[PDB]
Formats: structure tokens, sequence, C-alpha cells
């Protein structure tokens, strides 16, 4: 028995799943429990994502065992793993009462799992997600694990500052995550931004159009206005007192550039559509 | 004691509007419910009851569940009407119980057929072995006109547990309100 | 990846920063504003501003741990 | 009327794990389960779905289950974790949907005003837009239909969210993807559109081959209504439309010339920047 | 009297919250906040605040800790009145 460069194995719908719960329950800490299946003494795997009441202490199980029922008798019956709540904008750490649920659920099951989220600090563009395991406190001067391997080590990142201000090592142990992704969904989830032959084949309009480009052209010609003075102007001052002097209300050379892009991408396909059009069409 | 699943196949034809039985139809095939819940009840509260009727649209009006009140609750203001319908209540009493959460119970099906049927015998064999795959006894205790002396029922069951099953079986209905608790004597636990 | 980098910029804010007032800029990146707090501090600035929207002490927001224009 | 849904991308994905779920039976097991949706307007929000058991035979489709019970208790659960969410239909993941298909609508329109169906695509080989969803109506006929009845092609989309989009663009990480890229998308669009145009024109034609001669319904369904498609067919290529093209066609052309004009300056603007900086860091470097 | 006790061993988990105005809605969950004793905040509500209630000018209870509004009330008291 020892420790190893574990992974965390998910399921897509288990992030969606977090994060829409989170984000609902977003003032304060939302729990629930994550399910999965023990594929190793390796790794770990998700499959599926629940939560229930709370007014943090849950309420009557009896929620618990109907509710793993129903999902057994429809679907499969499967195999809780961890669980997971939220720190909303906080430092995505075990609070002193989740590493109080810890020794209750390690007790149970061994590679029981918390999973921190927070629906706060994640961006549109990257999420963050967290999970951590708990670690014996007799062991502190005894080694936990072997460490036979870098992905778990030096392969992974880097602990931040905010949680390890907390633990970082101690009282736990931080574990590593990824996605696993079915053919299935990978294909579906390609294709969910693109439209019907309709809208490839709008016409927008000539007269919104053509009022569109009669209005750009128009303060465009004052960005021209702008323009001249300011390229002839060149006080001889070094380039970067006018970078100090250009913060302010001064943008030529800026504005110029985009008008034209824009005039450029409306009045190319704005053409080609009605070109296409006429050839295809009769 | 032993574990199964009881699935019922009432009878709101038409032809259970009479009085062959001594008050109504209605009454006799809704006592004969009162003695297989408790039956089944006094067996084992594990076992579960789910109740079917022979109508245009055969209703699962009650799951396969092992109270028995909801089924009693839908009893009543049954509408003995439309028309009596065999092989498709064998039919949504046969697929029906795949969907069982429990497993270790074995299915059986008890019908009270009381309207003339108009089945065929490759269709009771075909039915039959379909019950020999799964081996869905089934004990029927008709109530009212069912057939020429029941018959294609007791091929049915024959063709079902063939070649010495002895599994399902085939009551009578000639004069009345059968009492179940006699008519399963012997077969107290299996009909 | 460079459309990705701005947008993984984003996360800074999250709402709750501060409600401060652009006071006056040192040089490139580097200006000064004076909060909402009573204090007045020397910060830097995010690239993703456009230099156009100075002036005239505006109302802007800082983070709360690291105080910076945002 | 609804005349057009929302549906969020959890859904479509909540149908896929549960069609995985008893996805081992290979050969056919139509997956079905409750759709949940918020009633928003005349337009439908559609946001949380489950599943139910359900199972139906080869011959005589008449024969299928939905446990009334597991649906009763599970959305009792769902209500409890969720008063906001609520029922609003329901799907199966049939890629071209069956006749029994009406039955299941016609049994639970008592739990919803209309729960309306939802056909997703596992496997749509189509590259368009997949999982449409229909809503039954009656539309009794001239020929004596008792009662005609049918569902109804009903717009639908994809719903977003502001966390939801973060999640899901966060994983669109694994595969590029060009959604800022100027004048491609365009092109990409009108692209896909002629392939949808040729497909559309390849199954009406297979269809009609089909019903001009040996074995198919020769009915007056679309017979004419499709001829009267034919009667728009605008003759492109005429007198005064000519007039149409040349007088703002060379207008955009205009636009795009000075553009070009000033682009050309810019861009030319530079080449003195580069040229300065070049020789005259050079000549003071020796 | 244990049901008294059990009344505090509810009571001992509630904690209190800021006090401060509206001053303006940026955006549908942005909010310009001010708190009574000095600086201001920008905010966000719940889910189900019923924000067109929200105008500049009323007051809320704002959470201590995520520092978000809940529960939008009535105006103040004065107590050179009540008195
Ligand atoms: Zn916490």
């Amino acid at each position: 028995a020892v420790d190893t460069a574990e992974q965390v194995y998910i399921s897509s719908l288990a992030l969606l799943k977090m994060l829409k719960h989170g984000r609902a329950g977003v003032p304060m800490e939302v729990m629930g429990l994550m399910l999965g299946e023990f594929v190793d003494d390796y790794t770990v795997r998700v499959i599926d994502v629940f939560a229930m009441p709370q007014s943090v202490e849950a309420v009557d199980p009896v929620f618990q065992a109907k509710m793993l029922d129903m999902l057994k008798q429809t679907g499969r019956p499967e195999m809780v793993v961890g669980w997971y709540h939220s720190h909303p904008g906080f430092g995505c750490w075990l609070s002193g009462v989740d590493i109080n649920t810890q020794q209750s659920f390690e007790a149970l099951s061994e590679r029981a799992v918390a999973v921190v989220v927070d629906p706060i600090q994640s961006v549109k563009g990257k999420v963050v997600i967290d999970a951590f395991r708990l670690i014996n406190a007799n062991m502190m001067v005894l080694g936990h694990e072997p460490r036979q391997t870098t992905s778990n080590l030096g392969h992974l990142n880097k602990p931040s500052i905010q949680a390890l201000i907390h633990g970082l090592n101690r009282h736990y142990y931080s574990i590593t995550i990824n996605y696993r992704k079915n053919e299935l969904e990978q294909k579906m989830l390609l294709n969910l931004h693109k439209k019907s032959w309709m809208e490839g084949l709008t016409l927008q309009d000539y007269s919104e159009h053509c009022k569109h480009n009669e209005s750009v052209v128009k303060e465009m010609l004052e960005l021209a206005k702008n323009y001249n003075k300011a390229v002839e102007e060149e006080d001889k001052m070094t380039p970067e007192q006018l970078a100090i002097k250009n913060v302010g209300k001064q943008d030529p050379k800026r504005h110029l550039e985009e008008h034209v892009d824009v005039l450029m991408t409306s009045n190319i396909v704005q053409c080609l559509a009605a070109m296409l059009d006429t050839v295809v069409f009769k | 004691m032993v574990l199964e699943s009881t699935m019922v196949c009432v009878d709101n034809s038409e032809y259970m509007r009479n009085g062959d039985f001594l008050p109504t139809r209605l009454q006799a095939q809704q006592d004969a419910v009162n003695i297989v819940c408790h039956s089944k009840t006094r067996s084992n509260p594990e076992n579960n009851v789910g109740l079917i009727t022979l109508a245009n649209d055969c209703e699962v009006l009650t799951t396969l569940t092992p109270d028995t009140g909801r089924i009693l609750s839908k009893l009543h203001t049954v509408q003995p009407k439309g028309k009596i319908t065999f092989c498709t209540g064998i039919r949504v009493a046969h697929l029906a119980l795949k969907h069982r959460q429990g497993k270790n119970h074995k299915m059986r099906i008890i019908a009270f057929v009381g309207s003339p049927v108009e089945d065929n015998e490759k269709d009771l064999v075909k039915l039959a072995k379909r019950l020999k795959k799964e081996k869905v006894n089934v004990d029927i205790i008709n109530f009212g006109e069912e057939e020429v002396n029941t018959e294609k029922l007791t091929a049915f069951v024959n063709t079902l547990n063939g070649k010495d099953g002895t599994g399902s079986h085939l009551v009578t209905v000639p004069p009345g309100p059968s009492l179940a608790d006699a008519l399963i004597s012997s077969p107290i636990l299996a009909g | 990846e460079f459309l990705h980098a701005q947008e993984e910029v984003k996360r800074i804010q999250s709402i709750p920063l501060v409600i401060g007032q652009f006071l006056e800029a040192v040089d490139q990146n580097t200006a000064i504003v004076g909060s909402t707090t009573g204090s007045n501090y020397y910060v830097r600035i995010l690239s993703t501003i456009d230099r156009e929207l100075l002036k005239p002490n505006a109302s802007v927001a800082l983070h709360k741990h690291s105080n910076a224009l945002v | 009327a609804v005349q057009k849904v929302v549906v969020h991308p959890l859904v479509l994905l909540s149908v896929v794990d549960h069609f995985n779920r008893i996805g081992k039976v290979g050969n056919q097991k139509r997956v079905v389960g409750v759709l949940l949706g918020s009633w928003q307007k005349k337009v439908l929000d559609v946001s949380n779905s489950f599943a139910v058991p359900f199972d139906e035979d080869d011959k005589d489709d008449s024969v299928w289950f939905l446990d009334h019970d597991y649906l009763e208790n599970m959305y009792g659960m769902f209500k409890k974790v969720n008063a906001r969410e609520r029922i609003v239909g329901w799907y199966h993941t049939g890629p071209k949907l069956h006749k029994n298909d009406i039955a299941i609508n016609e049994l639970m329109k008592r739990y919803c005003p209309n729960s309306v169906l939802v056909i997703i695509d596992v496997k749509p080989k189509d590259l368009g837009l997949p999982t449409e969803a229909y809503i039954s109506v009656e539309e009794v006929h001239d020929d004596g239909t008792p009662t005609s009845k049918t569902f109804e092609h009903v717009t639908s989309e994809i719903g977003a969210e502001e966390a939801e989009e973060v999640g899901v663009e966060h994983l669109l990480r694994d595969i590029k993807d060009t959604t800022v890229g100027t004048l491609s998308q365009r092109i990409t669009n009108q692209v896909h559109g002629l392939k949808g145009l040729n497909s559309k024109l390849l199954d009406i034609r297979s269809y009609l081959e089909k019903v001009a001669t040996g074995k198919l319904p020769i009915n007056h369904q679309i017979i004419y209504q499709l001829q009267d498609v034919f009667n728009l067919l605008p003759d492109v290529s005429l007198q005064e439309f000519v007039k149409a093209f040349y007088l703002k066609t060379n207008d955009q052309m205009v636009v795009v010339y000075l553009a070009s004009l000033i682009r050309s300056v810019v861009a030319l603007h530079n080449l003195i920047n580069n040229k300065i900086a070049n020789r005259d860091a050079e000549k003071k470097e020796g | 009297q244990y049901e008294k006790s059990e009344n505090d061993l509810k009571a001992l988990q509630s904690v209190g919250q800021i006090v401060g105005e509206v001053l303006k809605q940026l955006t549908e969950e942005k909010f310009i906040v001010k708190a009574t004793n000095g600086p201001r905040y920008v905010v966000g509500c719940r889910r189900q605040l019923d924000k067109s209630k929200l105008k500049p000018g009323t007051r809320v209870a704002l959470d201590m800790t995520t520092l978000t509004i809940m529960r939008y009330l009535p105006r103040e008291v004065d107590p050179l009145v009540y008195n």
C-alpha cells in the first residue's frame, strides 16, 4: 500500500453540473456528491454528479438511497467516489470543516476525493477547478507518496499561494485532473455554433448596408482630419514621451485601420452572396 | 416469502358488464384482487404488484409496486367498457416486467378474463415459447364468458410450460366468485 | 494564442474589486490613484485598457488585494 | 403557439450519457427521458432533462413503457432541488422519429400543456444542426380523417449562459477554432449552406423519382405545394434587374476602393518609419 | 429547557451583514454600492433578488465576506426621531 501519481478522470456532464450548481448558489458554499468509478489503485474516474438541499449540513439521506436507487434502475448502478462544493471567490482551499468531513469520508472509502470549485475566478476561457485528497498527520515525518514518476511532481503545475497558505502539502495532498471525451459527445460538441444555409445565404440589406457605409465613411473622414495634423505634427520628443502624451484622447492611426477593415468585410461578403444567389439560382 | 412480481390483467371490457356472477363481475374480479393482494402481502412484503387492463390502450394504472393500497384505489371506477383484448394484454404484461428494478423477483402474472376472446393457437404457442424464454409462469383465473371451455388458454399454458413444466395454470369461469383461497388450497404458494 | 491570452486575463476582475478614482500616471503602464478608502496609492495598469479613457480623474476599479487599475 | 425554443448544451449531453447507459444492447434500445424547460414566453426555454425506463418491441409498435412512478419520484427530487425547473416535454434518441412517437406525446400531454418531443441524433452524419423537436396537432383533412393528427416542426436553437460558456469553451481548447477569423467564417457559411441545398435537393429527388414511378403514394399532400415552390423561381437576368446590380455593386466597390486606398498609404508609413531607424541606428553604430 | 438550548444552538451560526445603498446598476449582475461609513464597491445579487426593485438610492444588505447584495430593505430610522 502506497500512493502513486494518480489521475482524476472526469465526465463532461460533471463539469457543467459543477459550474451551474455553484453559480446558481454563488453567494455561499454549495455542496454536492461526486459519483464515479474506482478504475484502479492509480487513477480514478467520475461519471455522474448531483447535489442535494442545504439551508454546511446536508439534510435527510432518504434522498440519498432513493436517488442512487433510481439512478441504478434507470441507466445502471455505479459507485460513489468523492464529492464537491464551492469556495466562491476563495483560495479554493479545504476549509476547516471541509477537512472535517474528510476523516469522515476516507474512513468510509479509501480514495475519497474532495472537489473544490469556484464559478467566480473562472473566466470564459478557463475555469478554476480544483480537488484535494486528505493526508494523515501521524505520518508527518514518514514519507507519504513514493514518487515513482514525474507526473504528479515535476510534470504538473505549481501550488498557488492563497491555498498553500492553508495546506499546500499539509493535511492533504493535491491531485491531477484531466478530461476524457467520448467521440459521440465529441462530434456534436464540435458543432454547436453553426447555422443552416439560410444564414449563409442571407443578404442583410442594401438600405441599411449603404446607410451603414455612408455612416462609417463620414466619421472616417474626420479620423483622416485628425490623422493629417497628428502625423505631420511630430514633436521631436523621443519615441516614448509620445507614448506618454498619447494617453488622453489621442487616437489617429488606430481607428483608421479599423473602419477600413469593417468596411472591407461588409462590402466583400455583401457582394459575394449576391453573386452566388444569381449564378446558382435560375 | 418467495420473490416475485405479480402482474394482474384486469378486464374493463364491455362483456364484464353483466351478472353471471352474483352482484357483478366488477365486484367479483375486484374481490379476487382483494384476495390476491392480501395473498402476496402475507407471503412477502418484498414482492410487488402491478396491474394492467385489456382495453383499447391497455393501461399501467399502477407500476409494479409492493404496496397494494394504490391498486385498491385504482380498482374503483374501473369503467368496464370496451372490448376484451388478449394478445396485447399478455404482451403489455410481457415487455413491462423487463423494467424491473429487482431481478430476483420471479415474473408472475394473473389474469381476470371475462369476455369472449378471439385468439389463435399459433399465437398462444408463439407467446407461450416467448414466455418460455423468460419463464413467466402465468395463472389466469377466468371471470365470466372467456372462450369455449377456456380454449386456447390451457393450450397456451401447456405450450408455455411444455415438457413437464406445470408452472402456469388456467382456472375456470362458469359458476361465480370462486374463493381463490379455495382455488389455491394446494397451490397456495404457486397456483 | 494571443487572443486566448487576452481572455484569460479577464479572471482578475470577478466583480468585487473596489470603486476608486484615477488620479495621474507617472509613465507607461503605471499611474497613481486615490481610492475612496481615503488614502492614495501608486499602482500599475493593465495593457488592455485604452489610453483614451483618461483625463479628469475618471471613476476606476481596483483590486482588493493587489489594488491595481483593472 | 411556442414558435421556437432555446435548448442549453447541458441537455444534448445529459441524453448522450444515458444513450451510453443502455448503449450496451447495441441493436436497438430507444432512449427516452423527460424534458425540462421554462414557461418563458410564446418562445419557450429548455434547461434540464432526465431519463426514465423505456422499452419497446420490434413488431406492432404499441408496446412501450414509461415508468410513471420513476417519473413522479425523480421529478419530485428535481422539484425539491429546483422549483425554478419544471417539466416541459420529452425526447428520444431516434435518428428518424417513429410512427409510435405520437402515442408518447399523446400520453404525457397531461403533465405539460403540450409535452413537446425532442429528436436528438447521436450520429448526425449531416454536418448541419441536429436535435430538432416537434409538437403534435390535429389537421383534419378534406379526405374525411376523423382526426388528422401529426407533429409540427418548430424552430429551435442552442441556449447559452455565462458559466456554461465558460466551462464549455474552456473545453473547446482541445481543438482549434477560428471564430474571430475575419472573412473566413462567412466563406465557411456559404459553403455549408450550399452543402445543405445540395443535400435537400438530392433528398427531394430521391423521394420524387420513387413516387413518380413504381411504388409510392401519389397523395395531394405536397405534389402541388412544392409546385408553388417552382412558382417563385425569380428570373434573374431580365431587363431592369441589371440596374439592380450595377447601381449598387459599384457603390460597394467604391467603398472598398477607398479602403484599399488608405490601407496602402498606412502600409507605406512603416517603410519610412523603419528605413529611418535602421540606417540612422547603423550610421551611429559605426 | 432543552428546546431553548437547541434554539441557541441554531442561533449560534448566524453572522450579520453590511448595510449599504444602491448607487447605480452597471449591468444585470454588476452594481455600484457604497458602504454607509465610506468607500464603494462593485457587487452582484444572488439569483432571485427581483433586481427591478433595486433603484439608485435604495438600501440593501450585503454579505460580509462574499460582499454581495442579499436583502434590500426599507428606509432608515433616524434616532433623533423615534425618541
Ligand atoms: Zn470551503
